[PDB]
Formats: structure tokens, sequence, C-alpha cells
RNA sequence: GUAGGAUAGUGGCCUACCAUGGUGGUGACGGGUGACGGAGAAUUAGGGUUCGAUUCCGGAGAGGGAGCCUGAGAAACGGCUACCACAUCCAAGGAAGGCAGCAGGCGCGCAAAUUACCCAAUCCUGACACGGGGAGGUAGUGACAAUAAAUAACAAUACCGGGAGUCUGGUAAUUGGAAUGAGUACAAUCUAAAUCCCUUAACGAGGAUCCAUUGGAGGGCAAGUCUGGUGCCAGCAGCCGCGGUAAUUCCAGCUCCAAUAGCGUAAUUUAAGUUGUUGCAGUUAAAAAGCUCGUAGUUGGACUUUGUGUUACUUUGAAGAAAUUAGAGUGCUCAAAGCAAGCCUACGCUCUGUAUACAUUAGCAUGGGAUAACAUUAUAGGAUUUCGGUCCUAUGGGAUCGGAGUAAUGAUUAACAGGGACAGUCGGGGGCAUUCGUAUUUCAUAGUCAGAGGUGAAAUUCUUGGAUUUAUGAAAGACGAACAACUGCGAAAGCAUUUGCCAAGGAUGUUUUCAUUAAUCAAGAACGAAAGUUGGGGGCUCGAAGACGAUCAGAUACCGUCCUAGUCUCAACCAUAAACGAUGCCGACCAGGGAUCGGCGGAUGUUGCUAGGACUCCGCCGGCACCUUAUGAGAAAUCAAAGUUUUUGGGUUCCGGGGGGAGUAUGGUCGCAAGGCUGAAACUUAAAGGAA
């Protein structure tokens, strides 16, 4: 189930078997191509790059039209985040839980939800520089953490 | 459970070191304390009866277990051997040499007789089975 | 006896003890 | 979390079997439980199954004849030597006369008496009859 | 030898539950365990409606009812005779009775 | 590390100088061993447990250390020098000492033989065919251990059976003739010489006294409810028990039983699936850490050819001491053994035989490539030809920098794994501030008059100085009723008056994103009811301790009255609970049924309502539970998991091994303390315990 909970909710999307897309989606991979680097360029993540993609041009899978995932994509022209997403967004919320408990020493329960996100965040920086996505002697520090992100 | 897995060869053996301690029969001979012991690991010994003493037989039964106090001669220890047979408390004279044995449960009491662990073997260099039976005599008189 | 009550005998005996020992030190 | 697939397959077997089904599915499916499925069909203890393509990792249902008194693995898979062969069948089978201990060996996945036929040693992945 | 699923109680997926205080002796019991009886009964016994229903100073009225909310401990609750000892087989019925 | 010195020679082996390294939870370092290592030994269905001083191999030592000469070889001890420890002789000035060689003695002990003969065999050594050999062999002692095997056989009578009868079988210190080695002994043989064995003249059995023993006869456990004695004594009894005047159990006789030239008694294997890898347990019997995080460790979805990256694994082979083990051959009379022998009858033969297998792990070498581990991948420093430049170097090669080509140019999929985003929600989840509620207590005002309180009954206690009771109002602090449930939220502890703010979260929805990032976790961390500790605030109520009134034989209690700490709060500690579902976490599978909580999908017609909400019906996912049932499990109680287990193996952590002693002593560590964590032994005991 859930990495730090009892949860076991199933809850997700379900990926069609019809690989390609679909006979009335006109637009071309070049042209998917470029608006996902003028998304990128506005500073959307490739997570909300494809919700854009779904809800407002019809474009179920960005795979399916181009072959290649919005990452990829972004990377071919240099604009992948140095810090991956997930990874940002783990940090940001530590930096929003430290700040929130610096002025409240009692909220004992947030104490403890911020040593499940740190270790969330180690868990996954580790992964990173396994697969050398991070620079080899990054670190995450708590007092510098807040400059990275926001 | 158990672990199973294939590199897991490590703690497999050093789990059942562990636990073996648990087993009061291995704890008994890997303790050392048997050293310690009276006949300090010999099967038997000989000794020097100090006094001759009656032991109240434990309940339900009523009796006087004739039993001699000995010395053992190879390390200073005081013990209590039973003697066994009728009547053969009186083939045992104090200060005399006898030769001693455990009492058949290794190192536990036996029977109704309430703390002893030991019997008498020989008197004087003569077994008490051939005194009992009249084979032979003690050395004396 | 009730094993709450022989918990409390022990650590009764326990504490003079620990004061009968630390008198000498 | 899903360790071995293996398991997986023929535990859902061996129930469905016991609970006198005629099918059961097997998901996820994988080149392991195909070959060892093979070597259950060859010795004519399941009938015929069935692959289905989800472009994930696909799915089985096999049909059930009644034949199958218990098939599982051997966790983890131990190496077996073909002088060794004779200390398992001794162990696993309920008699020297049928009941088959599938290895994978270098020659391909097989039943124990394949295998001594070859000469060819392996590892137990399990076991029916 | 365990002798109710229930252990005696009405608790699950909770940790703690504040207990109450016996209406008879004042024993403390959580909530949960106690035996609750509501008690609606009219303010003035059936052995004198009809002595003041004749002093009434009003050509109608309606007699108040008496409401109270009576919280046992199980001792007081034996003791009692709001609930009894019942047999192994008995004892699983949880409708109230006739 | 560099340079030397020394050594037969490598090397911090040693010196000078320089550097700051080396080892460690994959257990260094230290401690224990009644520890020489191995070949092997015992027991072993398999796996295993235990042992290994001792004859083969290796090492080490010669009373303890050290030093050394001679020599090819020794840090030699049946060589020397010194010290220390023991100890011999002396004319007292000196001198000589090393049995853990053989025998022998003392001592120690439960515990172990002759101060014998010989170089004949085996082999070793010297100048040596010849000498020497306490190596070695021979004999003596020898119930360590092992092998074979006597203590009678037969017939006829008497007696007694079975298939009136008669064949067969069984008993007798009856009666008969036969057999024979234990013993004894001419002899020969044996042997280096003797001795034993083998062979053999004579001799050698009737109660064939040429006398079989050791343990038993209630049960376990084969064998007596026999007779005499004893009377809870004496004694027996491994365990259960026997014995108190009619003892199957003690002491005896008789009889019977087991093994038998043997048998009894006092570490270790088996039994023990009571150490469990194979293969055990942990709801209640002993045993899930209070809860979560977390490193090492261990374990990790699917996918790539079917029809000079590194490893594990598997196959075959090579190498491997003998002895032992297994095993082939062989009639030592058999046997344990031994390694011999066999064939015929010549001046001999079978080239006579003296096989073979096994031998963990590591290492070496072939074949296989499923399974599995690690490594690797997208600015290819890519593959592949071809055309140059430059440099170096032989009788062309190498290195390096470029051009132009060739090609399908080069990225598995998106787990009813996990993470992250997003959407509308939901909750008594947490923190901060804030609102309200009656009650209680106190006080104020007013009214009234004799009791009020409390109990089983009373009394302590309050009260005409106005108690209790009634109305109004104020203050204080606590608490948050009813609603409130086999309901919700939280990792657990725990969480319940309103509203706002702050961060967090599960589930659901999703044709969003990453792409194995995971599961469980030594070490190490966060949180952890109540009580308790330190200080400040507060101090209604209740209330350990204390005091008093009752009750009682007593009452340090239960009941009543008053009350301290405490109860509330802030800062800081403590880390324990029946912290319980007495049930660790992740994953798969395996019956039925209704209700309920959250979200969503579909259908439908009603609302004193503003598509939606409320309700009705169908379904999906997730959650707290409940009900029926066994095809399951279990000692059962019972459990839809505590099921899918002798048809035993999904992954992982913790943890138990009869009852006590004892969560005690001691050491360590944490704490202000209270204590927490870690945690024995001696000794004691035949039951304790679970379910029914
Ligand atoms: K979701
Ligand atoms: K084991
Ligand atoms: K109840
Ligand atoms: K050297
Ligand atoms: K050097
Ligand atoms: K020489
Ligand atoms: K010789
Ligand atoms: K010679
Ligand atoms: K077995
Ligand atoms: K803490
Ligand atoms: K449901
Ligand atoms: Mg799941
Ligand atoms: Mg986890
Ligand atoms: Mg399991
Ligand atoms: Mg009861
Ligand atoms: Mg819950
Ligand atoms: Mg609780
Ligand atoms: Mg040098
Ligand atoms: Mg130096
Ligand atoms: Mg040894
Ligand atoms: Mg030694
Ligand atoms: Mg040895
Ligand atoms: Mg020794
Ligand atoms: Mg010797
Ligand atoms: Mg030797
Ligand atoms: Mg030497
Ligand atoms: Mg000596
Ligand atoms: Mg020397
Ligand atoms: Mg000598
Ligand atoms: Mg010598
Ligand atoms: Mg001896
Ligand atoms: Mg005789
Ligand atoms: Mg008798
Ligand atoms: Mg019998
Ligand atoms: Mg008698
Ligand atoms: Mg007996
Ligand atoms: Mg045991
Ligand atoms: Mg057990
Ligand atoms: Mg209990
Ligand atoms: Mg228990
Ligand atoms: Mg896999
Ligand atoms: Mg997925
Ligand atoms: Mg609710
Ligand atoms: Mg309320
Ligand atoms: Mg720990
Ligand atoms: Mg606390
Ligand atoms: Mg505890
Ligand atoms: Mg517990
Ligand atoms: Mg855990
Ligand atoms: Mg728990
Ligand atoms: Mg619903
Ligand atoms: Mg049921
Ligand atoms: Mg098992
Ligand atoms: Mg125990
Ligand atoms: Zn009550």
């Amino acid at each position: 189930g859930r990495m730090h909970s009892r949860g076991k909710g199933i809850s997700a999307s379900a990926l069609p078997y019809k690989r390609t897309p679909p006979s009335w989606l006109k637009i071309s991979a070049p042209d998917v191509e470029d608006n996902i680097c003028k998304f990128a360029k506005k500073g959307l993540t490739p997570s909300q790059i494809g919700v854009i993609l779904r809800d407002s041009h019809g474009i179920a899978q960005v795979k399916s039209v181009t072959g290649s995932k919005i990452l990829r994509i972004l990377k071919a022209h240099g604009l992948a985040p140095e810090i991956p997403e997930d990874l940002y967004h783990l940090i940001k919320k530590a930096v929003a839980i430290r700040k929130h408990l610096e002025r409240n020493r009692k909220d004992k329960d947030s104490k403890f939800r911020l040593i499940l996100v740190e270790s969330r965040i180690h868990r996954l920086a580790r992964y990173y520089k396994k697969t050398k996505k991070l620079p080899p002697v990054w670190k995450y520090e708590s007092t510098t953490a807040s400059t990275l992100v926001a | 459970g158990k672990t199973r897995g294939m590199g897991a060869g490590r703690k497999l053996k050093s789990h059942r070191r562990r636990q073996r301690w648990a087993d009061k029969s291995y704890k008994k001979s890997h303790l050392g304390n048997e050293w310690k012991k009276p006949f300090a690991g010999s099967s038997h010994a000989k000794g020097i009866v100090l006094e001759k003493i009656g032991i109240e037989a434990k309940q339900p039964n009523s009796a006087i277990r004739k039993c001699a106090r000995v010395q053992l001669i190879k390390n200073g220890k005081k013990i209590a051997a039973f003697v066994p047979n009728d009547g053969c408390l009186n083939y045992i004279e104090e200060n005399d040499e006898v030769l001693i044995a455990g009492f058949g449960r290794k190192g536990h009491a036996v029977g109704d007789i309430p703390g002893v662990r030991f019997k008498v073997v020989k008197v004087s260099g003569v077994s008490l089975l051939a005194l009992f039976k009249e084979k032979k005599e003690k050395p004396r008189s | 006896m009730r094993a709450k009550w022989k918990k409390k005998r022990m650590r009764r005996l326990k504490r003079k003890r620990r004061k009968m020992r630390q008198r000498s030190k | 979390v899903r360790v071995s697939v293996l398991n997986d397959a023929l535990k859902s077997m061996y129930n469905a079997e016991k609970a006198g089904k005629a099918q059961v599915e097997l998901r996820p499916s994988s080149k392991v439980i195909i070959k060892f499925l093979i070597v259950m069909q060859k010795h004519g203890y399941i009938g015929d199954f069935q692959y289905v393509d989800d472009h994930r990792v696909g799915k089985i249902v096999v049909e059930l004849n009644g034949r199958l008194n218990k098939c599982g693995v051997i966790s983890p898979r131990f190496d077996v030597g073909v002088a060794t062969i004779e200390g398992w069948t001794a162990r696993l089978l309920p008699s020297r006369q049928f009941g088959y201990i599938v290895l994978t060996t270098s020659a391909g996945i097989m039943d124990h008496e394949e295998a001594r036929r070859k000469n060819v040693g392996g590892k137990v992945l399990g076991f029916f009859y | 030898t365990f002798k109710r699923r229930n252990g005696g109680r009405n608790k699950h997926g909770r940790g703690h539950v504040k207990f109450i205080r016996c209406s008879n002796c004042g024993k403390c019991c959580p909530k949960d365990k106690a035996i609750k009886r509501f008690l609606v009964r009219n303010i003035v016994e059936q052995a004198a409606v009809r002595d003041v229903q004749e002093a009434c100073a009003f050509e109608l009225y309606t007699l108040p009812k008496l409401y109270l909310k009576m919280q046992y401990c199980v001792s007081c609750a034996i003791h009692s005779k709001v609930v009894r000892v019942r047999s192994r087989t008995d004892r699983r019925v949880r409708e109230p009775p006739q």
C-alpha cells in the first residue's frame, strides 16, 4: 500500500489498449512538440503540461502522437529542470512544514510528518543520484532548501 | 516467520547460535560450571567420612535415610553420601576412606532423600556390595 | 501474593540495597 | 510486495483445483510460468491454457481437469546437480512412480526425468503431482 | 478463555473512549461498555393522576413527562436486575426483549 | 615510500629520512577454551550432533627463560654458557646435574603393566656384506575393546501328552553303553632362544562336584495376587510409588524371568520435529517490540530468438597420501581378520593377484546460458567501410587529429508496484487564537424560620451570630451532558462547545507525470495514557498521605465528614500500562449475506427547498465491523483467517524452549530522582500450565 501510512487505495489511470492516436486527432507530432516547448518556457512542469494537452487539446497521450514522453522531449531541447519535478515538490512541502513548525513548537503532528517527508526526499534523491539525474555531490540541506525551491 | 533467502546463511547460523543457550541441557555443558561441582567432572571420587548422619525422608514417606558426610580428598569439599542397603551403615566408621559415586540423575536429588546426590560404593577399599553379601570383610581388627 | 504487590515489595528491597551499598561506596 | 509470480500462479491453481473449479486466472504472466505450465500440460495434468495480451504483463486462463493433486514452488531456488536429484524426489514426491520436480537448467525448463536423460543440473522451480 | 467477541464493550477502530460515571455508585466506566437505559415516565405516578387531574386549575393541561438517561456499571446493572446473566447461547442475542 | 644495513634470500626484518596511514557489526581489538591442527572416531532414513592427548602427516617442546658453538643441516638439550627454580656428591677447597626414550620408583589421583629376552623380521645408521639399534620385534602382566566357541548327545524303561487303538513328541541325582575337549603329558613342530597355538602316544566324565554367573519378578518391562519375618521401623524405589499387623515392591526361602562367559552401577549420541536448513513455536499453554521512521543486512513485477563487461550456477575432466569407510577377488577349518594365493607335479607355471568408487569448501580447465547477481545505455568518445594530415618506428606497423559515406542509425512496456501533480470532497487528525453552555463552589443582595447534612442505622460536621431551602446577580476554575452509534479521524498514545487562521492527511476521480525509485529492517531516531519529578501560574471540583466519626474480636480498610500533594496550565524531564485484537509488517489466493462510513458512476420522481442538496434503486473502489456456514484450520475455546502445512519452502523483523530462584544479583548505560534499558548463576522442584 502507501509508503508512509496504512492506506490501500488503488485509484489510478487506466491506459487504453490502443496506443495509436484517434482518427479524429489531426495535430501532427511537430506541432505537439512545439506546444510542449512553449509551455515549458512558461514554467509548467511535465505533469501539468500533459493535463493541459488532455483537457484543452484532445491529446490523451503525448507518446501516441509524438512517440516520446514529455520529459524526454524537454530534455532534447534543454528544458529539463535541474531538480526533477517530483523531488522538487517534496522539497517545497518540507520547506512549508518547517516554516509552519518554527511558529508552532508544540505541533508534534507536524514534527512527525516532517520526518516522513524528509525521509521521502532522501530516498528519492538517492535514486536520482544513482541514475545520474542529480549532481554527484548534490545533498539536501534544510538550511538552504528554501533557496532551491520557490 | 523464518528467514528464507539464499543469501541469508549468516543470519540463520547466528540466530541458532544465540538460541541454543535457551536450552538447559546445552547451557549446562557449555557454561563451564561443571568444574565447580564437588566431583569437578569426574565419575567417582574418594573422600574421608567425617560423621555418620541420618536424614529424614521426604513426604509422604517416613524414614531415616542413613547417610555420611564426606570430605573429598582431591579438593576438600564436603558432601552427603547415601549409604544403600540394610544395615550397611554399620560397615562405615568415621575418618575412613570411601569411594563415592553419583546417585544416577547427574547431580539431581533422587527419591525421597532430600538434597542428596551421591552414594557410597566402597569403604576401606572394599565394595559395600561384597560386605552386604558377606563376600569380603573390611581390612582391620 | 498479588503480582503487583510483590513487585512493590521487591522495589522497596532494592532501594535499601541501593542505600545499604552506597553507604560504604 | 509481489516477490515470486510463479508462487502466486501455482498457489492460485492449487486453490482453484481443490475447490473444483474448471478455469482459473493467473496474473501477472511470465515466460517462466508459461514454461512451467507446458511441462504440466505435456504430462496431462492441465488442459488448454490461453494467454491474454493486455499490453502490460498479460494474463493466463488455465483449464483444469481434476488430475492435479498439488503444485507448488520451492523457494529459495536451490542448486541441484544430477547426483542430488534423487534426494529431492525422495523429499517432495509421493512415490518413486509419479510426480515431477521442475528444474531450470542451462538447457531450459524441464522435469527431473528429462534432466537425468540429458544429464544436466540446475535449480529447482517447483513440483507437481 | 475469551468470553465475548466484543470483549464486553463496543469499540472498533478507535483507541480510547472517555468514561462515564455510574448513575448508582459513581464508578468510572467507558461509555461504550456502560449499560444505558432511557427512562420516560409521567412526572406524576399513575397512583396520583386522578387526584392531580381533579385538582387541575386549567380546563386542559397535559401532565409533563420525566426523561432520565441511566448509565450503569456492570456490577450495578446485575445487582439492580437491569440485566441478568444469560446462558452461553443467549448471550449472543442482541435484540432487546419483549 | 626512498636510501642503506643484515640475511641463504624476499620483507619494517632493522636503521635514517619522509608520508598518515592500516583493521573493524561481512564482529576488528580483547576475553574464554578442562584448545596442538588434520587424516579421522562415535552415532547416524536424510539433514545432523558430539569427539579427535595417542601409533599416519604437519607443528611444537625437552624443569622455566635466554644465549651460543660445531656442522650441509640445530637456536640441539641422552651438546655447551648464564640466570631462576629444584636437587646429588664432598675429606667442605670443590664437583656433577635434566626419564614429556625403555623399564622402574615417588607423588597425584576414579584412572593405567616387566627395573624381562633379542637384533631373527621390519628398517635405519657407520670407514662398514660383518658393528650398533629399549627404533622395532619377542615373551610377561592384561575381562580396554573385538572374534570363534564347551558346560553335554543318544537309546531303552517309568511317567505325561497329541495325531479303545497305536504312531510321534515331552520329563526323571532312574538304567545303559557311545562321543569328546578342559586338563595332563612321550614327541615332534613352533622360536634368534624359549613360550603359546596347530599336530599327536599314553592318561583324562555321571550328581559327567569337570557344580555359570550377573541382575530382576506392582507398572513402565520379560517374570509369583507363593511361604516365613518385619510393621511408615528397617529398607526399597532412575520415574510413578511400596512399607502404619493378612507387604505381588522391604529382609529371606522357593519358584520363575532376561541376558549369558559375561552382567550390574557411576561424559556423550539416539530417542529430540524438546534447537526445527530439511523441520518446531509465539490469540488463550513459554513467546509480537507501545507506535512509527530508518542505515547496514536480507528480499525484490513483467519484457529482448522463436518456429571480448564481470560473476554465481550446472556439466565433464585434470589433480589429488596411505591407513580408515564403501567395495571387487580369495574356504586364515568358520569368524573378527589378513593380502594372500591358485594350478598341476616340473627343477615349474598362471606376464598370478594385491581392482574400483567415494573424497565438503576453495583453486585449475572444457561444454551449457535457463534462472539469478553486479555493471552499462541518449550532447553515443557508438558500429561500419573509405579518403587524408601529423608524429613515432621496422624488415609496413603503431599513435593521434580530420573529411566524406554506409544504416530502419541508436531510448521495452507503463505492474489492480511505488512516488509526484491535479480535481471536488471528507474527518470528534494536529497547532494557534477566539465564542458559548449549564452545573459546581464562593461571594453579594433579598426573603423565610429550625433544623440541615449524611447512613443499613448513626456520628463526626454546619446552624436563631440565620444553617439547609427559594429568587436575582457577580467571580473563579474545571468540565464540555443529552445528540453519541457494534459511527468517524489518527502511526500509536489519543481526539467531542462555536468561528477564524496555519501547515498536514486517507480515500475516491484521472486516456496527467517519473519509470522500479520497492518490501522488511541491527545501529540510530521522532512520538508515547495515567502516575511521578523540577520551577512558574492557577487552585472550582474531586482527592493518595493525614486527621476524625462509624463498623468490627481487632479495622491502619471497605461507609461517612474534613483535607495535603495531586487533579488544570506553561517550560523542562521521565518512557512505562491488560500501551490488548493479549494476534508485527508487505503480497497473492480461497464461501455466502445484509447493514454502515467516504468518494465516484448510472437510473428515477417526490420535496412549505436554493443544475444541485435531501430521499429512493443498481453498481464500483476504499474503511470500521457484524451475521450464516465448513469444503478448511485447531488441544479445544474458537477463527472467513488463527484457512490455502508431514501433500511441510511468497518476502522480511522481533521473539519462546518445564516450574521456580528472577526481571533478582552483578557490570554497563540513561535519568535530578522515582526508576528505565541490558541481564545472570548457585540452588531448588515433578509437575506448573491451556482448553474442555
Ligand atoms: K488517486
Ligand atoms: K538450525
Ligand atoms: K455493555
Ligand atoms: K632479506
Ligand atoms: K622500506
Ligand atoms: K657434517
Ligand atoms: K635386525
Ligand atoms: K649394516
Ligand atoms: K521431514
Ligand atoms: K522521547
Ligand atoms: K463496503
Ligand atoms: Mg494493494
Ligand atoms: Mg516500510
Ligand atoms: Mg509466510
Ligand atoms: Mg472466568
Ligand atoms: Mg481507522
Ligand atoms: Mg488503550
Ligand atoms: Mg630494502
Ligand atoms: Mg625509523
Ligand atoms: Mg580440538
Ligand atoms: Mg593445552
Ligand atoms: Mg590429534
Ligand atoms: Mg591436555
Ligand atoms: Mg602414550
Ligand atoms: Mg607425530
Ligand atoms: Mg627443538
Ligand atoms: Mg618434568
Ligand atoms: Mg635448548
Ligand atoms: Mg633424557
Ligand atoms: Mg634428542
Ligand atoms: Mg584401566
Ligand atoms: Mg563350570
Ligand atoms: Mg522377593
Ligand atoms: Mg509383565
Ligand atoms: Mg508375608
Ligand atoms: Mg519393581
Ligand atoms: Mg528441552
Ligand atoms: Mg515446542
Ligand atoms: Mg496467564
Ligand atoms: Mg502466555
Ligand atoms: Mg524478475
Ligand atoms: Mg502503474
Ligand atoms: Mg461522526
Ligand atoms: Mg456538547
Ligand atoms: Mg532498536
Ligand atoms: Mg507523558
Ligand atoms: Mg512492557
Ligand atoms: Mg503485548
Ligand atoms: Mg515492525
Ligand atoms: Mg502491537
Ligand atoms: Mg455510499
Ligand atoms: Mg462464524
Ligand atoms: Mg513449515
Ligand atoms: Mg524455562
Ligand atoms: Zn455502579
